[PDB]
């Protein structure tokens, strides 16, 4: 057996398979196309993708069952860390092709690779480039609908703050995959989100701070709206 | 006021209506790289001129760059972010653009990414080591003019320390006897260097040349080109290699790091104690140069650079397999260990 539905969220589906259990996935927008080593399945002519959690942090946030996912589809987004394109392929695939996505991770070496995808995958711009200096892609971006923050920064509150008050349309939304430790190594977890939320809503509306165990110890998305 | 986008650089009223613009004229991904950083190019300043003489005094960029050199070329700039130019470029993307804007956006977004990226290569760390061996028989020849620009000339040595301050003397003038003092002035000598050097020409002892002093002045020439382009390309390059490492001590104590142990995969294969030994053997610990390390007493140090090695170990490990950018966590983490050293 190998039956597919959809989800709570648009865009999303669930799946279940021989072992009769259910795994999250997502309507690929690129036939043939696999990255990150996928799973991918096939119903009645779709490719879905299998959005496995523990490569994805919102595999995660969406498994252990998120409730506000800002990311529509037509939703452009901002996103502050793009990497190989793995955590964020997804992402283009429920956007559609009336979505956008402005993706940011600074290290070319991993980059790089997310830059053939962008070939069929016109959905994403590969933008080499820095996300503690915001002004250095005035010109290649735009005011999105959603900042989506992963980056082993140890600001990522005033950097998802900043971002925001750059290109976040009012009424937009911001998510923002914050590692605890990340922002202090020396600060109890739960006592760091207590900061974060604080310092975040400071200029936010925080709308839910979401646990991400047992796939990422003191990970948590929060889900923050510009009002 | 003026902002950017791919099209070009946009002028506008303090109520948002376009007062001027203008294109690239060059590869967006030629200029942008250079505006977005902040560096002023021809159509920055083509419009600056052309602004003025519709008479504006006033400037206001996105880059606080941008507007510092703006202004060292004479127009008064103020720097704001995100300033009602930009506010009004992305906000309205179409109205300037036209329909299909975002496939601009996205053109020009990659084309600047796969300049930016340096094409995948089974060995640049070799590549960095070499142009670090470079660097160091570059660092002799520059020791090397010293003692030469001087046997017609012992004075300037003391007056100029700095060599890239220095090599300018000779690239430029050459003979003690070619000295002008409004050339004296030009070149960025102060008011008592146009003294100490109005003070050459006439003043102290040096056996003059005039073949000599040609051959000189094409050993500066020689020296300045190799040093730079190996600083900048171990620079440029230790960004494909080794961005941990390099953001965690200065790309050249990493480079020298990646060279002292003749490779990456060699330094990852390296545990902290290997590390907070690797450079020396009376020298000892090449990773001592650290800021923190040296302006430390000798009796805090070994601490200190244990947790550097720790650190320097997992920029290697990653750096070695994927390069992805784990600095900021690990200069944070590294940065509160050290408070409690104290």
């Amino acid at each position: 057996m190998v039956e597919v539905k959809k989800h709570k969220f648009p865009g999303v589906y669930v799946v279940i398979d021989d072992d009769g259990s259910e795994k999250i996935a997502t309507k690929n927008l690129v036939p043939g196309q696999r990255v990150y080593g996928e799973r991918v399945i096939k119903w009645e002519g779709e490719e879905y993708r299998i959005w496995n959690p523990h490569r994805s942090k919102l595999g995660a946030a969406i498994v252990n069952g998120l409730k506000n996912f800002p990311i529509k589809p037509g939703k452009s987004v901002l996103y502050l860390g793009i990497a190989s394109g793995t955590t964020a392929s997804h992402v283009s695939d429920i956007v559609g092709w009336e979505g956008k996505i402005y993706g940011i991770e600074f290290s070319p070496r991993v980059l790089r690779e997310l830059v053939p995808i962008v070939e069929e995958r016109r959905n994403i711009i590969p933008i080499l480039g820095d996300a503690t200096k915001p002004e250095e892609y005035r010109a290649l971006v735009t005011k999105v609908d959603v900042i989506f923050e992963d980056v082993a920064q140890p600001t990522q509150a005033k950097i998802l703050i900043d971002n925001a008050k750059a290109y976040l349309k009012r009424g937009g939304y911001g998510m923002i995959a914050v590692k605890s430790r990340s922002i202090d190594v020396t600060k109890e977890p739960e006592q760091v989100f207590k900061e974060v939320e604080r310092e975040l809503s400071e200029y936010f509306e925080v709308i839910e701070r979401l646990n991400l165990e047992p796939y990422e110890k003191d990970h948590a998305l929060f889900v923050v709206r510009k009002p | 006021f003026i902002s950017e986008n791919v099209r070009g650089i946009y002028a506008f009223d303090e109520n948002g209506n376009l007062i001027e613009k203008r294109y690239f004229t060059d590869k967006p991904e030629k200029v942008l790289d250079q505006l977005l950083k902040g560096e002023i190019t021809k159509d920055l300043e083509e419009l600056l001129n052309s602004l003025k003489e519709k008479g504006y005094d006033e400037f206001v960029f996105e880059h606080p760059e941008l507007s510092r050199r703006a202004k060292e070329l004479g127009f008064s700039a103020t720097t704001e972010f995100p300033n009602i130019a930009g506010e009004r470029l992305r906000s309205n993307p179409e109205e300037f653009l036209g329909e299909n804007w975002f496939e601009e956006y996205y053109k020009v977004g990659v084309a600047l990414t796969r300049m930016r990226i340096q094409e995948q290569s089974g060995a640049r760390d070799k590549m960095v080591i070499q142009a670090i061996e470079a660097l160091d028989d570059i660092n002799l020849l520059v020791a090397r003019l010293r003692e030469w620009y001087s046997l017609h000339f012992p004075e300037l040595d003391e007056l100029l320390p700095k060599h890239p301050q220095y090599v300018a003397f000779v690239k430029t003038v050459g003979h003690r006897d070619n000295i002008n003092e409004e050339v004296l002035r030009e070149l960025g000598l102060s008011e008592e260097k146009i003294k100490k050097i109005l003070e050459a020409k006439e003043k102290t002892m040096g056996a003059w040349m005039d073949q000599t002093d040609i051959e000189v002045v094409r050993q500066l020439a020689e020296e300045i080109q190799l040093r730079k382009k190996l600083e900048d390309y171990i620079d440029r390059a230790m960004d494909d290699v080794a961005p941990n490492l390099k953001a965690l001590v200065g790309a050249k104590l990493a480079a020298r790091l990646i060279s002292l142990a003749g490779g990456l995969r060699e330094l990852a294969m390296m545990p902290s104690s290997t590390i907070q030994v690797l450079g020396a053997e009376p020298k000892h610990g090449v990773i001592y140069q650290y800021p923190a390390i040296n302006r430390s007493p000798w009796w805090q140090r070994g601490k200190i650079a244990r947790a550097l090695a720790g650190k320097l170990a997992i920029a290697a490990r990653v750096d070695y397999f994927s390069g992805e950018y784990i600095a900021e966590e690990l200069k944070k983490e590294l940065e509160a260990r050290i408070r409690e050293i104290k």
